[PDB]
């Protein structure tokens, strides 16, 4: 960990030992990273297969994927019907439950029911489509469940519906489980102690799916990059081992419970009564983990939020070092979209600029599906300091979410992480989200860290939904900009690009539209598309074919040679720095690395044996050693 | 392969003498042929050989 | 466009509600106003009831940190305002004719 | 054309030739009179306002200018008047005590019963959990050191056609596919004439919710009735339920023919095309069309119509169509082999299980599939 | 210039008599065990296309 | 207070039964205990109007403003070069490019006539 | 000039790897995506996600087949037994050693 | 046609019904003697 | 590869009249007239209406795509023949393409004079949710550049902006490769055992 | 009431001259971030328009007013029993908000963008 | 790794001179035109193969299994 290139070389390593893989069975294995729904934001997704799923669905629908503070996912629809019915649907185990919104929400606070009729219809009384749709909503409620009048009284029924499911507790009464339903699922990224604001955002999404439904809202694409997040190598490992040490947590009360099917030796005090448990629980969990790197299947009875079970894990190979260190710049969309033969995710998009390289993919089969970050690009690894962000936005003009009662289009939701905490006009949006980036990179203000990013999203008609999102979380995607004013350096992810202005060039800076400029229009390339040299005067196959010919050479793997026991390693002797070079060729330190050697080409066809892609060597060169390995 | 996707096969390890030399005395040690070129329009290798010997003088 | 200030006032007399649009309590009622001592804007708590209806309200505990409010009241001869540094009270109201619950489980 | 001998072409033509002596004009309007229209092609607006009391629902249509859609649909407003009082207020009324039988029955689920699978395929999950990885240049390493050309499973929804029909039997769970089918039991105008009362008094009376009805019969501009249901009922989506049944209601369906069109001619041939096939109602527009010489490219619709001579000509020129649009010239001698062998019952067989039973030797069927 | 890893060094078989198989009596499949080229189902139909009957044969 | 097609409750917010499914002229809140038999709020309209965008044809995108149809003739692919055409002796044709195959194979050319209409194919 | 190979610098850092700090700064910012990952499992604020985790898992219980034996009231009827309440409080990867 | 572990023991009938099993794999498609393969090269002196 | 300095001096000319053509393409469209300026609001209100449509927006994607495809075939027309600075049998690169050895003319001339209209779908190049085609440009900019004509060239090379466009046009071609390999394989095996 | 611990109740309250005549009387709801004491400031510029520039110890403050719920509280005589101001609701007459501000600086194009 | 021992494309013999190179940059503080023109080093393919060697020997020479540490 805390150790030099100096101790590395003693210590039988490279000088430069990378690290960031897992030693198996001798094989070196990594967690590939992966491309995931962008937490805590509600997306406003339309999609074929959801009037597949049921009678009267329609294609609408708000999707949230909501994070806890241990990085465990909980995905929660919320589908519109044709009636007018809107549910909203959660998946527990493997199964996949559905219940309706005002059964959440007046199991959520104590409401009124004109609090949810004015959360929804804040202004906009006289809308006659909006209107209409929730007196299909508070009527068909009342119709169906009377016997509800109030809070306890829900959470009573609903505990009681789902008390089988959740392994409930026969000590438990029903608003014990009815309100761990509600702390389980829900909206888990504002947790227990936060019902108000699980509330405020609940009828959020239901204005912004009625918004949906009513065209004042472009749909929101789920591969558009703006939408879209990384779930990190080690942080699925240890969503999958929280797992693996609940199933422990199982296996004793299950282990207990055939002890009291039959009727042995029961005194829960005795301490030589537990050991007898424990020695024969299957407590070797570092083999269950182990099994996760050793083949890549996610498997767990409890069931994570991904869709698939399968290549969570590849081998490291070190064939040479550009092989190797490509690895860790790899991203992938999922194994599910291969399966796939519409070719829309696949397509190269503006809102990867500089966050996810054009030229750096493979050629064929996994063609869009297996693309790398570009250079610059630094994954956020800890959230950042957000308790002090709402405390400015007062000191701005921002009237908070608890006393304005005032929802819709027509006005700018300010959020920092998923929670609503007040509104502004879009005139003061724009002002607030652009001194907040003036606070940000001048570092005076203490509460706000440079890494936060500031998603204005302005009004439009029948554009995205307008807002205003700031995000400080885990595993967002960062890159660096220039800021014009005081030439710092900003911060800035995918969701911000969209409606801001980068210049690439200075030269291209006009007056009174761009904000930012680039540091270098190298920087949204990759590691290896950006060692090509003059790489803009080649047809672009042929920049994203170097990228999978440079990858399988025989190189350099490493010099720690005689202390490694590999299946195949390809050494080659005679390495030569190129001549011809781009200068972060330097920063990397690929000359600990030669790939390749310098040749004195003569473009000519004389011999008559070259053709279609043949070449001719000379003999003398290959007799004096040339591109000899072993 | 060149850093340029200009990948081909040997096609013959062809003797030494019987191949073009010039008037600074040089044998190449990779013959390319021309043809490889318009369909494929990698022009920074053509831009490559000139400044890689610019860069060794 | 200038306005100049009558008087300043720091005591808690003057509340304001925060209920749903169209809360029209009968007005014989009082209500309790409540303070939790910690000496710098503080917690309040409301409290006021009749024979069928009653509620208890509070202020929030974020954004009664670094945003306040003022009551002022502006004669137009004098064209100057007097304060009146005012809470807000973020209140539901429940029904006492309606709290029951059920057996607890399903026995 | 070649596999599955398609009784049902996805899209189905028919190239409709026009006389020397019409003109564009003359051409332009007749495609008019062929193509549909559907009735929420000529509404611009619906004003619903709902009342209450009984639920007194009255809907305002607002239809475009007569001087416009007919030009462009050639649609009287007589036609319109003889659409929505004989065929949308049949449809509307059904689609009502539809949601009223609804809105007693069904209202509700079973919260805490699990719904089934939400997005996987019906096999295997994914296509391969390690080889859809595998580069071009990586996976022809693998396709060329083994002869592996083959697709175990060749992912067709044809090839699924083909092994999905040819059902059980008659005498099944389902005879043929019954059902309950049972249970039943601005403006402010007044001043019609007699005639406007009058259609409106059979109209109220041979429709169930009806109570009050107008036409503008001077402009051809708007529509109004008040259907005034029951008091009983509860609040409803009528609007919803409009936008539904205009976009179903047909003012002018030549049947099996969704819409005609005039492209630009190939070599002197002005001729339309048709999408759908319907040979039969072709027959009585001789007066535009020369009926011997239309052409199409469902084959089983020349069968059917015209032999199987004309059925084996329809073959050699649609397989033509497909080398010809890639600049391929396939011979014509390779084209007449194919289609004298798919016609040599005199029906129209493919190449597939179903064509290939009628065959003498029985190890050209066991080595098949 | 750069040297790609996969060469051309584990092609070529040949086969003359060989091992066979135990049910079919046919030649074996494998580079291993240096025998089993394959005419398969779209070789033969290339080799009654030319109509040389006793080259299928 | 009323909203609408809707009735609330001035004391709980409640939403009010539909005041033409009960009985004669007595409603009341079932949280509250509200004091409405008078039934004062009989007559309420919701005039609705369907959507802009919910009956599509071709008249109405002559409604918009903008270009909604390209004519018979308004799409020429400028993009030309003198790449002869032998049938008739035509130099004038249409080009576009892709990239098909694997990447290392040349670019594919997508030719298309002009005078006699007759077209080629181009591999490299 | 426009780029330089550093030709003694690479010799005097093949010879001698450095004692304080390693080279090439970009190529450890290549991976920080990966270690900072698994880093945080037992580190950051609240001893990492796992210690974090764990907690969010709280208590898996059962109950006895046997009375209280108490006095006869309705209490004594409706009764499971004494309750366990297992749960995991703190996770701690330690560090690879070896032991005979 | 009978009941199987997950795949259960192959049958005489269903081995032979795909590309593979016999009336594709041993009939139509057999391997030969007297035949090599190998990677190819240009040659104009040929 | 090179232009002689007269027919270099050409291209530059004839591509300076291509400043002006994303404009006058994008004001025939919205039925506007008389050169409304590119900032005028009444057309940035226009051009969202057109961004938002499927139906539309090819519309404009194939307006200004015929419009900017001339001045493309207008530079080939005057340079690559004329204004190369070696003729026709010492110019091995247009000897290679006349002959038919390997290339083409549009190869030859996207080296020598420009690349052209980057078309995508069959489109061209696709816009975000907030009217811009990258970071770098205005929304709802009326330009040639920012619709993705690239005017450089593989000699000189291309500008950071439509280096990437041309890397989005070069994947399209891609996704078809894998499509490819399955089509016809059982097609014929079906023919050749009925007509065998 | 008063079920978590020291929610001290209040009972010397002072008295609010609503009059309720007819010079005339508004009610306001004037809004501050608690940074700026409100003994310190002494006027209170305000108007109609957002022209509101007020700057108080280096900070530049903006009144914002929206004209286009929150109800009053006042107490009865001397114990608290904040009974509902009326005359049969009462609805404000206005509403202000001061916010903070800073003046992003323009961009200094000369330097900025060298060729 | 090492020097070569020969011009890969002349064929003169160039791995003699490679500590001589590195004297020649480090003692005599030369660029590397002057370094290689004085070593004799005049035709570009042969100019090539000590301006861009790497010496990789001197990074595997630091694992050595034969001796302590």
């Amino acid at each position: 960990n805390k150790m030099s290139p100096y101790e590395l070389v003693q210590h039988k390593e490279e000088s430069d030992e990378i690290g960031g893989y897992f030693i198996v069975n001798g094989i070196e294995k990594l967690i590939r990273m992966l491309i995931v729904q962008r937490r805590n934001h509600p997306m406003a997704i339309i999609r074929p297969s959801f009037a597949n799923r049921g009678a009267s669905y329609s294609h609408y629908g708000i999707q949230i994927r909501s994070v806890r503070p241990d990085q465990t996912s909980q995905t929660n629809v919320l589908h519109y019907l044709n009636d007018g019915q809107v549910t909203f649907r959660f998946s527990w185990r493997k199964n996949e439950y559905l219940v309706p919104v005002v059964m959440i929400l007046k199991a959520l606070c104590h409401t009124s029911d004109r609090e949810i009729f004015d959360g929804i219809i804040g202004n906009d009384v006289k809308d006659s489509f909006l209107t209409d749709r929730l007196e299909l909503l508070l009527r068909g409620f009342k119709k169906r469940y009377p016997h509800l009048q109030n809070r306890t009284q829900v959470l009573q029924y609903l505990g009681d519906k789902f008390r089988v499911v959740f392994q409930a507790s026969p000590d438990q009464s029903d608003l014990e489980v009815g309100q761990e339903v509600l702390d389980r699922i829900v909206l888990v990224h504002l947790g227990k102690d936060g019902s108000q604001d699980k509330f405020r955002m609940l009828l959020f999404m239901i204005r912004k799916l009625y918004s949906l439904v009513a065209g004042e809202c472009s749909p929101d694409n789920p591969d558009a990059t703006q939408h879209q997040e990384v779930l990190l190598g080690g942080f699925l490992y240890g969503m999958i081992l929280k797992e693996k040490i609940d199933e422990y947590l199982q296996n004793i009360i299950a282990q207990v419970r055939m002890d009291i099917n039959r009727g042995m030796a029961i005194n829960f005090k005795d301490k030589r009564y537990m050991s007898r448990v424990l020695m024969r629980v299957n407590e070797n969990i570092g083999s269950k983990m182990q099994y996760f790197l050793s083949t890549g299947n996610l498997v767990s009875q409890s069931g994570l939020d991904l869709q698939q079970v399968s290549g969570y894990t590849v081998v490291a190979e070190k064939i040479n070092f550009y092989r190797f260190i490509s690895h860790f710049r790899m991203v992938h969309r999922g194994s599910f979209f291969a399966q796939l033969k519409t070719t829309t995710v696949r397509k190269l998009l503006p809102e990867s600029w500089g966050f996810l390289c054009p030229v750096h993919t493979p050629d064929g089969s996994p063609c869009g599906l297996l693309n790398h970050f570009a250079h610059k690009c630094r994954i956020s690894t800890q959230q950042s300091d957000v308790s002090r962000i709402p405390s400015i936005l007062y000191s701005l003009g921002v009237a908070p979410a608890s006393h304005t009662f005032a929802a819709g289009p027509s006005l700018c939701c300010v959020q920092i992480d998923g929670k609503i905490i007040g509104w502004v006009s879009h005139e003061q949006g724009k002002i607030i989200a652009d001194t907040l980036r003036y606070w940000k990179v001048e570092g005076k203000t203490p509460g706000l860290p440079i890494d936060l990013e500031i998603g204005y999203v302005p009004p439009s008609t029948r554009g995205q939904y307008p807002g205003l999102y700031l995000f400080g979380g885990h595993s967002r995607m960062l890159r660096p900009v220039r800021y014009l004013p005081l030439d710092k350096e900003d911060i800035v992810g995918p969701f911000e690009q969209v409606y801001m202005n980068i210049a690439v060039t200075p030269q291209e800076i006009q007056n009174n539209v761009h904000t930012h400029v680039e540091f270098t229009p190298t920087n949204i390339l990759s590691i290896l598309a950006n060692l090509t040299p003059f790489s803009d005067f080649n047809q672009s196959p042929r920049n994203m074919y170097q990228c999978q010919m440079g990858k399988q050479t025989m190189g350099t793997p490493g010099v720690a040679l005689c202390h490694r026991s590999d299946n195949k390693l390809y050494r080659l002797q005679t390495g030569q720095t190129p001549i011809v070079k781009a200068n972060l060729y330097d920063d990397y330190g690929m000359d600990n690395f030669p790939n390749g050697f310098n040749a004195v080409v003569a473009v000519i066809s004389y011999t008559g044996y070259d053709m279609d892609d043949a070449m001719i060597i000379n003999k003398s060169a290959d007799e004096r050693g040339f591109g000899y390995g072993t | 392969s060149s850093r340029h996707g200009q990948k081909g096969v040997c096609s013959r390890k062809w003797p030494t003498i019987d191949m073009p030399f010039s008037e600074t005395g040089i044998q190449p040690d990779i013959i390319i042929n021309p043809h490889a070129f318009p369909s494929r329009m990698t022009i920074g290798m053509f831009v490559e050989s000139l400044a890689g010997k610019a860069g060794a003088l | 466009s200038e306005i100049e200030i009558e008087s300043v006032q720091d005591q808690p007399s003057v509340a304001v509600g925060s209920f749903f649009k169209g809360f029209r309590a009968p007005s014989d009622t009082t209500f309790d106003l409540y303070k939790k001592k910690k000496s710098e804007k503080d917690e309040f708590v409301l409290h006021g009831e009749n024979e069928r209806l009653e509620y208890e309200g509070y202020t929030d505990s974020s954004s009664q940190a670094s945003n306040q409010y003022v009551v002022g009241l502006f004669n137009p001869e004098k064209k100057s305002i007097q304060l009146y540094k005012a809470p807000v009270l973020v209140s539901k109201v429940v029904s006492k004719s309606s709290k029951n619950l059920r057996g607890p489980k399903i026995k | 054309i070649v596999m599955t001998a398609s009784a049902a072409i996805k899209t189905p033509q028919m190239t409709l030739p026009i006389w020397n002596d019409v003109s564009d004009e003359q051409a332009d309007t007749f495609c008019k009179s062929i193509s549909k229209v559907l009735l929420s092609e000529v509404i611009d607006k619906v004003i619903v306002t709902e009342t209450t009391g009984a639920r007194s629902y009255v809907i305002h249509m607002r239809f475009f200018d007569n001087n416009e859609y007919s030009e462009e649909y050639d649609v009287s407003k007589e036609e319109l008047q003889n659409v929505i009082s004989n065929q949308f207020i049949h449809l509307l009324e059904a689609a009502i005590v539809k949601e009223i039988k609804k809105q007693k029955r069904t209202t509700g689920p079973d919260i805490g019963v699990a719904v089934p699978r939400l997005q996987t395929d019906v096999a295997n999950s994914s296509s391969n959990s390690k080889r859809l990885e595998e580069d071009n240049d990586e996976e022809q390493s693998h396709k060329k050191t083994k002869q592996a050309v083959s697709y175990d499973e060749p992912d067709e929804d044809e090839i699924e056609t083909m092994r999905e029909a040819e059902k059980s039997s008659d005498e099944e769970g389902i005879d043929s596919d019954k059902e309950s089918d049972s249970d039943s039991e601005v403006e402010a105008n007044n001043n019609m004439n007699k005639v406007q009362r009058d259609r409106q008094s059979a109209i109220i009376s041979h429709h169930r919710f009806i109570t009050k009805y107008n036409f503008d019969d001077e402009s051809g501009k708007w529509c109004e009735f008040k259907l005034e249901l029951a008091a009983d009922t509860e609040k409803l989506l009528m609007v919803n339920i409009v936008e539904e049944i205009c976009r179903k209601s047909i003012i002018r369906q030549i049947p099996h023919i969704d819409r005609c069109v005039h492209p630009e001619p190939e070599n002197g041939k002005r001729v339309l095309v048709t999408e759908g096939v319907n040979f039969q109602a072709m027959w009585d527009q001789e007066a535009f069309i020369d009926v011997d010489g239309i052409t199409s490219n469902d084959v089983a619709a020349v069968l059917k119509t015209y032999g199987v001579e004309a059925a084996r000509n329809t073959i050699v020129n649609e397989i033509n169509n497909v080398f010809s649009r890639y600049a391929i010239s396939v011979s014509f001698r390779h084209l007449d082999l194919i289609a004298d062998m798919m016609t040599r019952q005199g029906t129209y067989l493919a190449f597939n299980r179903q064509g290939m039973e009628t065959s003498t030797s029985s190890f050209m069927k066991m080595s098949y599939e | 210039y750069q040297r790609l890893r996969h060469m051309v060094n584990d092609k070529f078989q040949v086969r003359s008599t060989g091992p066979v198989n135990s049910l079919t009596m046919q030649p074996v499949k494998g580079r291993k065990r240096h025998g089993g080229i394959r005419v398969g189902e779209m070789e033969r139909d290339a080799l009654i296309g030319h109509g040389t009957s006793f080259l299928l044969q | 207070s009323v909203v609408g097609s809707l009735i609330f409750c001035l004391d709980c917010g409640d939403l009010l039964e539909n005041p033409n499914a009960v009985l004669g002229s007595n409603v009341e809140c079932s949280q509250c205990k509200a004091i409405y038999p008078k039934s004062q709020f009989s007559n309420l309209k919701v005039v609705t109007t369907t959507a802009d965008d919910a009956f599509p044809s071709s008249l109405r995108a002559k409604k918009s403003v903008v270009k909604t149809s390209l004519k018979k003739n308004e799409l020429k692919d400028g993009a030309t070069i003198k790449e002869k055409c032998p049938q008739c002796g035509n130099e004038e044709m249409n080009y576009h490019t892709l990239q098909l195959r694997s990447a290392d194979e040349g670019a594919t050319v997508f030719y298309t006539c002009t005078s006699c209409g007759y077209k080629f194919r181009t591999n490299n | 000039r426009t780029a330089d190979f550093r030709t003694l610098e690479r010799e005097s850092r093949f010879i001698n790897p450095p004692k304080d700090k390693s080279a090439f700064p970009l190529l450890q910012e290549a991976v920080q995506p990966h270690i900072g990952s698994f880093n945080a499992l037992t580190e950051g604020p609240d001893g990492g996600l796992l210690n974090l985790g764990v907690k969010d898992i709280g208590e898996k219980v059962i109950f006895d087949g046997k009375p209280l034996n108490s006095e006869d009231e309705i209490s004594n009827s409706g009764y499971l037994g004494n309750k366990l309440s297992v749960s995991v409080e703190q996770v701690s990867i330690a560090k690879p050693m070896s032991n005979d | 046609k009978a009941q199987s572990g997950k795949v259960p023991i192959p049958g005489v009938k269903q081995a032979l019904e795909k590309k593979e099993g016999l009336f594709r794999k041993h009939m139509m498609g057999k391997r030969v003697n007297y035949a090599a393969r190998s990677v190819i090269s240009p040659d104009p002196n040929i | 590869l090179r232009l002689t300095a007269e027919g270099n001096k050409w291209r530059t000319d004839i591509l300076k009249t291509s400043v002006d053509t994303g404009r006058e393409a994008a004001a025939e469209v919205t039925n506007l007239d008389k050169d409304t300026p590119a900032d005028d609001p009444e057309l940035l209100k226009r051009l969202q209406e057109i961004l938002r449509d499927n139906n539309k927006s090819g519309i404009l994607d194939a307006v200004t795509s015929s419009k900017v495809n001339a001045i493309t075939s207008q530079v080939v027309s005057k340079c690559v023949p004329d204004g190369t600075m070696k003729k026709f049998p010492c110019n091995s690169m247009q000897a290679m393409a006349l002959s038919g050895a390997k290339g083409s003319n549009v190869n030859v001339s996207q080296i020598m004079c420009l690349l052209g209209q980057q078309a995508l779908e069959g489109r061209r190049v696709p816009v975000m949710v907030s009217g811009k085609t990258l970071p770098s440009f205005k929304p709802y900019e009326t330009d040639a550049m920012a619709g993705g004509y690239v005017k450089g060239r593989f000699y000189s090379g291309i500008k950071p902006q439509e280096y990437y466009f041309h890397c989005m046009a070069g994947r399209e071609g891609l996704i078809d490769t894998a499509v490819k390999t399955s089509r016809s394989g059982y097609l014929q095996r079906c023919l050749t055992k009925q007509l065998e | 009431f008063s079920i978590p611990d020291g929610f001290k109740k209040c009972k010397h309250l002072k008295n609010f001259p609503l009059n309720g005549d007819n010079k005339q009387q508004q009610v306001w709801l004037i809004k501050f971030p608690s940074n700026v004491d409100i003994s310190k400031l002494k006027s209170l510029p305000v108007d109609f328009e957002s022209s509101t520039t007020m700057t108080i110890d280096k900070h530049d403050y903006k009144i914002m007013d929206d004209t286009d719920n929150m109800t009053l509280l006042v107490p009865s005589e001397s114990k608290e029993s904040l009974k509902i101001a009326s005359t049969a609701p009462l609805q404000f007459d206005k509403v202000f908000s001061v916010s903070e501000t800073a003046k992003i600086p323009a961009i200094d194009y000369s330097k900025v963008r060298v060729p | 790794m090492i020097v070569p021992v020969r011009c890969f494309s002349c064929g003169k013999v160039v791995g003699d001179k490679w500590e001589s190179y590195l004297n020649l940059l480090q003692e005599d503080e030369l660029d590397e035109g002057t370094a290689l023109s004085r070593l004799g080093l005049k035709r570009y393919c042969c100019r090539r193969m000590i301006l861009t060697h790497v010496d990789l020997i001197e990074k595997f020479l630091r694992y050595n299994p034969l001796e302590k540490r």
